[PDB]
RNA sequence: GGUGAAAUUCUUGGAUUUAUUGAAGACUAACUACUGCGAAAGCAUUUGCCAAGGACGUUUUCAUUAAUCAAGAACGAAAGUUAGGGGAUCGAAGAUGAUCAGAUACCGUCGUAGUCUUAACCAUAAACUAUGCCGACUAGGGAUCGGGUGGUGUUUAUGACCCACUCGGCACCUUACGAGAAAUCAAAGUCUUUGGGUUCUGGGGGGAGUAUGGUCGCAAGGCUGAAACUUAAAGGAAUU
């Protein structure tokens, strides 16, 4: 049956939009569908970073940041990111706290 | 007061690429792999096995006369898959040994205003 | 099977009655 | 009456030289025979003269084109190419 | 809400209404006074104009044609007649 | 400079001439680092790209850009705060005429000196009351086209 | 129900209540028949004399400063054309497009309209020969448009 | 677009068309503003517009060329040249420049 | 000549050496591109029809455009008499004849 | 290089990383979303030109001009087909390194037709919202795009933003004492209290979209399309 009201992709009265690419399957999902984020990380490690930088003349000249966006699929999330099932009458929520 | 080689390694997936350089870029010092120092090729990925690279790099380019460096690392990049792997954060830190002399530590990835498609099919890579 | 499996040796046969029938005189 | 149904000018050769012999020749001497726009009076008076010549009835312009055509299809990148390039020397 | 009295209802009603389905459907634009401040004539321009007519003599401008009421603008008045 | 907050507008430079083992490089341009442009961006906002040819006092003809996202005005409600669409098409050649209007004209010893301290952005923020303020507006990227050639001459004003 | 595209908005008029009004106005009718006579010797495209008078003059109906519609008026003395109105425009909107659809050519989407507004063209012209407004069997071909719409 | 800007000059005045009436009206001045093709073999383009410059009067040129002009003015066969007598009622005259 | 020329265009009937008067890019639609420079050393590079490329001084001369009349195999010969009618007027290359026979 | 590991291949014929660049074709990321335009398939870089379309304002204009459609027509993603062009990337057919008792299957490197376009072609897809169009009623709310109105509102006359609205969109949420076999539903409601118009379709599964013709297509193939014979269930929904 319909197990999701907008069983899909978030699409209604469009049709079609375009595919963009999963990065670690590679299966092909439209862009609508499968899966949103943003992954901050930082560059750098634990950086320990007065005497990492004190060698940094123009001290430390960053607190460098990167930012990339990701696109999985639903065939390859469950096996890395943490749902991999969720019940009947507990799918309605979307902020993630 | 200081003198500013540039760092900028290579940390892609299955290899790790590190040299410095002149800031003109056309005269090059010493490019060393994940394949020079240790060979199993298992250890193309390895944390220890990726600082001993950053080591022979280092104090090789101090007997020439690159005290300080310019660090500005590089992942895969491009359509090539993006993501910084176990080189650039580990294998950093195999400059700090040195108290040896950084800055600007940000990517250099190139960035595809989408074009020329990927490989794997389209259904993917399956296993 | 699957039908588009049942519908490829549905449709690869049509070159089979469409030919031997046709010369068969 | 119509003539004939799918066979157009090839009823010249008639029942010979197959199908796919005839099919991809008739698209083509349609662009051959038949007129254009003679582009130095907008009116429609040029026509073959010879292999690659397109002369004008009235006006007396020669214009040397194509073989089946007065511009074939490389010939429209290549004038799209020139001025690309006379705009990294003058603008 | 189970009961109504349709025939009367309140004032607060029609202004929330709209010109097409109130209980006698009427107009929302009205004809309307300006004069001109060159001229003393007046020519019944209304708000809910067209193309921008103006008075016969100078013709400078008496009214701007937009998506809803055109306007005044500038100058004199509209009484409201 | 040592001003080290302009951390963005990254520079190449024209190297040219070797001036008696005291090398003097010429202006090529102006790029930003490649992540302040990324760390602007941001979802529930709307973009703009544009550019132009023009040339200048002499034919440095180049392609510069602007960029300009939508800033989250006062006393808001709603989380898009997207812009009208209409306007779009006429931010993009009213900013398409400040950033010509300045060029042709604009010597490199007088285009270089206004693109250093931003003056040119301040004129967003005076001339684009039109349909929206802004965020942040800026140049993000001259290239050249057409340097004429050698040039040994003009060289010689940049020097100590 | 809009019959050609998914619209279903209600974007029209709404004529007041009263039929005697509006109680201002000047002398009535007998200075009235020729003044919109007098602009109709600019033409004039006639279903829009009725709009430029009433933005500027009080005019506001047909029904108001004479007892008769603006057919009836401005036919009665000599000025009402053959084609009156609507259909006017309805193949002048057809021979514009016509003339788009000998250039380019490759508009599969913009020819798609010319034979939807085509079958408008012909609705509206057997509507007005079953009530005889125009004469009947009625040649009607795109060749000899523009020597007809003009 | 001047092409509804001559829409309304056949309708509100005097003009002529083709080449010779056009050169029959500037050897007397009564002429004002010829609108010249852009395929007109450019003998001819210059030959009306050296006197055109000795007339007194102003020129325009039309982008389009001789089968271009024909439908902007309203009649349905070539035209290269249009003089306009006067335009008296018309957005034209004053409005080029 | 080809030193004249900025890289990218599209130019034929070129000379091989300087003073040949047309010897390369002169058949029915053909072009040699030019595929790159160098300021000194002063031998241009070009880029042939068939598959081959070739270096060339800057003083060579050449036309730029493709050849009319190109575009003219299409057409089958389709019969006998009008090929026999091609070659007529060429050289005598014409029945061969088969070597099992 | 390459994956979990290994190699084909490329290697002191200087590769792979680098730097100054050019080209060549395809693609317009990040914004890009419970958001738009389009009849439907579809449509994301700038500008110009061409004509078109929905919405809203109306105290314009005609006065039943209308709904749904057999026959008959236009458009109609991808892969295909014919013949040209440019052939970067991917990449059915194929060859190869490994895995496999077994691989011409998955994986890895190469790779032809295709991919793109111009003239022409078939008319099929999960062409899905698995929910034919028009009309009129019956709950409450919050957002959202577009138009309009009104607020002594903010920002500095204008624009944007707030507020109260209103009309048409895409939907959503809360419940429905109604409907439904249940899952579910503002319509699948106003239906054994059994009638608002109108088009199309289906009668147990297999045989079978098959055979026979008709008919279209150059072709793959499409539309129309039975029967002999065989069997007592194939299915839908939710429970443990
Ligand atoms: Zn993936
Ligand atoms: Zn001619
Ligand atoms: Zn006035």
């Amino acid at each position: 049956p319909k197990k999701r009201a907008s069983n899909g992709r978030n699409k209604k009265g469009r049709g079609h939009v375009k595919p963009v690419r999963c990065v670690n399957c590679s299966k092909s999902i439209p862009k609508d569908k499968a899966i949103k984020r943003m992954a901050i990380r930082n560059i750098v490690e634990a950086a320990a970073v007065r005497d990492l930088s004190e060698a940094s003349v123009y001290p430390e000249y960053a607190l460098p940041k990167t930012y990339n966006k990701l696109h999985y699929c639903v065939s390859c999330a469950i096996h890395a990111r943490i749902v991999r099932v969720r019940s009947r009458e507990d799918r309605k929520n979307r902020a993630p706290p | 007061s200081q003198v500013f080689g540039v760092a900028r390694i290579y940390a892609s997936f299955n290899d790790t690429f590190v040299h410095v350089t002149d800031l003109s870029g056309k005269e090059t010092i010493a490019r060393v792999t994940g394949g020079m120092k240790v060979k199993a090729d298992r250890d193309e990925s390895s944390p220890y096995a990726a600082m001993l690279a950053a080591q022979d790099v280092a104090a090789k380019c101090k007997e020439v006369g690159i005290t300080a460096v310019h660090v500005k690392i590089r992942a895969t990049g491009g359509t090539r898959t993006k993501t910084p792997g176990p080189g650039g954060q580990a294998a950093l830190r195999a400059l700090a040994r040195s108290g040896l002399r950084i800055g600007r530590i940000e990517d250099v990835t190139p960035v595809p205003s989408d074009s020329t498609r990927k490989k794997g099919g389209r259904r993917g890579r399956r296993l | 099977m699957r039908a588009k499996w049942r519908k490829k040796r549905t449709r690869r046969l049509k070159r089979k009655r469409r030919k031997v029938r046709a010369r068969s005189k | 009456a119509k003539r004939t149904k799918k066979v157009g000018i090839t009823g010249k050769y008639g029942v010979r030289y197959g199908s796919s012999l005839r099919r991809q020749v008739k698209k083509l001497e349609i662009q051959q025979h038949a007129r254009y726009d003679c582009s130095f009076c907008g009116k429609k008076t040029v026509k073959r003269g010879a292999a690659g010549i397109w002369t004008c009835s009235c006006c007396k312009k020669t214009v040397a084109g194509g073989a089946y055509t007065v511009s074939t299809a490389a010939a429209a990148t290549v004038r799209s190419t020139i001025r690309r390039l006379r705009e990294m020397v003058e603008a | 809400v189970l009961v109504q009295d349709l025939l009367h209802p309140t004032a607060a009603s029609e202004a929330r209404k709209h010109k097409l389905k109130t209980l006698v459907q009427g107009p929302r634009s009205y004809f309307l006074d300006v004069k001109c401040p060159g001229c003393l004539n007046i020519t019944t321009v209304f708000s809910h104009a067209q193309t921008a007519v103006t008075c016969e003599s100078c013709s400078t401008i008496l009214c701007t044609p937009t998506g809803g009421k055109a306007k005044l603008s500038e100058g004199t008045s509209f009484r409201r007649k | 400079q040592g001003s080290e907050d302009h951390s963005f507008r990254k520079i190449k430079l024209r190297v040219d001439e070797v001036q008696g083992k005291n090398l003097l490089t010429n202006f090529h341009g102006m790029d930003f680092t490649t992540d302040k442009l990324r760390s602007m961006v941001r979802k529930w906002q709307t973009l703009i790209e544009a550019n132009v040819t023009v040339k200048t006092s002499d034919d440095y003809v180049l392609r510069i850009f602007a960029i300009a996202f939508t800033r989250k005005q006062a006393n808001q409600v709603k989380r898009h705060s997207y812009a009208q669409s209409s306007h779009i098409r006429a931010i993009r050649k009213v900013i398409s005429e400040i950033l010509t209007k300045e060029v042709q004209g604009s010597t490199l010893a007088q285009l270089t000196s206004k693109l250093i301290p931003e003056v040119i952005n301040k004129e967003i923020e005076n001339a684009t009351k039109d349909i929206f303020p802004l965020q942040n507006i800026h140049v993000r990227k001259v290239k050249l086209l057409k340097q004429p050639k050698f040039d040994v001459g003009a060289l010689m004003a940049l020097h100590g | 129900g809009r019959m050609h595209s998914a619209g279903k908005g209600i974007s029209s008029s709404a004529i007041p209540y009263s039929r005697n009004a509006p109680a201002w106005f000047k002398l009535s009718s007998e200075s009235v028949i020729e003044q919109i006579v007098k602009y109709a010797r600019k033409g004039l495209t006639p279903s829009q004399i009725g709009v430029l008078l009433r933005d500027a003059h009080g005019v506001t109906q047909a029904r108001v400063i004479t007892g008769n519609k603006i057919m009836r008026i401005l036919k009665s003395n000599g000025l009402a054309p053959e084609i009156p109105e609507d259909l006017y425009y309805l193949i002048k909107k057809a021979v514009s497009v016509r003339k788009h659809l000998e250039r380019n050519r490759k508009d599969k989407d913009a020819k798609f309209r010319l034979i939807l507004i085509e079958s408008r063209i012909h609705r509206l012209a057997r509507y007005y020969r079953t009530v005889a407004v125009l004469p009947p069997n009625w040649k009607y071909e795109s060749a000899t448009a523009s020597a007809l719409v003009n | 677009s001047i092409n509804q800007k001559l829409a309304l000059v056949i309708k509100s005045g005097k003009y002529t068309l083709g080449y010779k009436s056009t050169v029959k009206s500037l050897r007397q001045g009564k002429s004002k503003l010829i609108i010249i093709a852009a395929n007109t073999p450019v003998l001819r383009k210059s030959e009306l517009e050296y006197y055109a410059m000795l007339s007194k009067t102003k020129v325009y040129y039309f982008q389009g060329g001789n089968n271009e002009l024909g439908t902007a003015v309203g009649k349905l066969f070539r035209v290269g040249v249009v003089s306009i007598l006067e335009a008296g009622d018309s957005d034209i005259l004053t409005t080029l420049a | 000549p080809l030193g004249s020329v900025p890289e990218g265009t599209i130019v034929s009937n070129v000379e091989e050496k300087p003073g040949d008067r047309g010897a390369l890019a002169r058949a029915s639609g053909n072009y040699v591109i030019i595929i790159g420079h160098n300021p000194d050393e002063n031998k241009t590079r070009v880029r042939l029809p068939s598959g081959a490329k070739k270096v060339i001084s800057s003083d060579a001369r050449g036309v730029i455009g493709v050849i009319a009349g190109g575009g003219r195999v299409d057409k089958p010969l389709l019969k006998a008499g009008r090929a026999f009618h091609k070659y007529r007027l060429k050289r005598n290359s014409w029945p061969k004849t088969r070597g099992v026979a």
